[PDB]
């Protein structure tokens, strides 16, 4: 099997700047790495296309992934509005892990965050399921318009998303 | 403090 590529389009108040693409680790956790696939293509109907970073803190990940809200309080799966923490297999060892965000225990929808850093206190809590495979200058410039807080100075959407392989 | 979730964003 190989494990598929994803990517998206991200643009800075709707100027393109670039784009970033993602290998899933499928092989080791295919049901959350279904879960990232089938939402970068929006074959269910809904999903990335058009929805916000909506927090980057520089130093620590850039947040997404909220295609309902937009604000870090919705999103949902291909497989119901939550599903179960998969294993816990990979670790956040630096800049590249992508991660997915949650609220406790089995709590995973669509939001993701994609770090900056190695942060081995979220080992453990958060599946990690893929890495960033070209573009990781991308992710940076985009960490430029975060803060300390989290919130953003520019509106940072990901324009167009899809799957290469 | 640093952690990334859905809803309550804690310290």
């Amino acid at each position: 099997m190989v494990n598929p590529t994803v990517f998206f389009d991200i643009a800075v108040d709707g100027e393109p700047l670039g784009r970033v693409s993602f290998e899933l680790f499928a092989d080791k956790v295919p049901k959350t790495a279904e879960n990232f696939r089938a939402l970068s293509t929006g074959e269910k109907g809904f999903g990335y296309k058009g929805s916000c970073f909506h927090r980057i803190i520089p130093g620590f990940m850039c947040q997404g992934g909220d295609f309902t809200r937009h604000n870090g309080t919705g999103g949902k799966s291909i497989y119901g509005e939550k599903f179960e923490d998969e294993n816990f297999i990979l670790k956040h060892t630096g800049p590249g892990i992508l991660s997915m965000a949650n609220a406790g225990p089995n709590t995973n929808g669509s939001q993701f965050f994609i770090c900056t850093a190695k942060t081995e206190w979220l080992d453990g809590k958060h599946v990690v399921f893929g890495k960033v495979k070209e573009g990781m200058n991308i992710v940076e410039a985009m960490e430029r318009f975060g803060s300390r807080n989290g919130k953003t100075s520019k509106k940072i959407t990901i324009a167009d998303c899809g799957q290469l392989e | 403090x640093l952690l990334v979730t859905a809803g309550l964003v804690l310290a």
